[PDB]
């Protein structure tokens, strides 16, 4: 993950899975992707998922609305961000076909609100980035856990 | 999805 750099020196923006927003001000860093997680699938706010933009920067994370169907617009930067994960115990997200994918949570800081961090829920999508891969490389660049 | 991007920051790393 040390030559990730060819991630961010890009800066992809790649298509993700949307699935939900949770709070996560007071959690963790895997806890935070875990009740986020385990909320979608106990509660479940959102019924039916879509594939948004979604774009990996050192500078930020940025959510993106290609369609603009459910809620999207951006993300978080780096001043904001404060944690990223693929899963928080390895869960796995059963879309309406049947198939399954990873969710990731990213958390990072509301504006205005530098006290608390939100964790938004993503789940896997586009081949090309990894999702155990593009948190993990992000987390390391981002705040500079890279070892 | 198959082809990897890299459009919209300046080239950073942390």
């Amino acid at each position: 993950m040390s030559t990730a750099a060819d991630l961010l020196r890009q800066g992809a923006a790649c298509s993700v899975l949307y699935l939900t927003s949770v709070e996560t001000e007071s959690l963790t860093g895997p806890q935070a992707v875990a009740r986020a997680s385990s909320a979608a699938l106990s509660c479940s706010p959102r019924p039916t998922p879509a594939v948004v933009h979604f774009k990996v920067s050192a500078q930020g994370i940025t959510l993106t609305d290609n369609q603009r169907k459910l809620f999207f617009r951006r993300h978080y930067p780096v001043n904001s961000i404060t944690f990223s994960s693929t899963d928080p115990q390895d869960r796995r997200w059963t879309n309406p076909d049947g198939t399954t994918s990873k969710i990731f949570g990213f958390v990072a800081k509301k504006p205005g609100s530098p006290w608390e961090n939100v964790c938004h829920l993503f789940a896997e999508l586009d081949p090309d980035q990894p999702a155990g891969a593009i948190v993990t490389f992000i987390t390391k660049v981002l705040l500079g856990q890279r070892k | 999805e198959d082809h990897k991007p890299g459009t919209f920051p300046k080239a950073l790393t942390n």
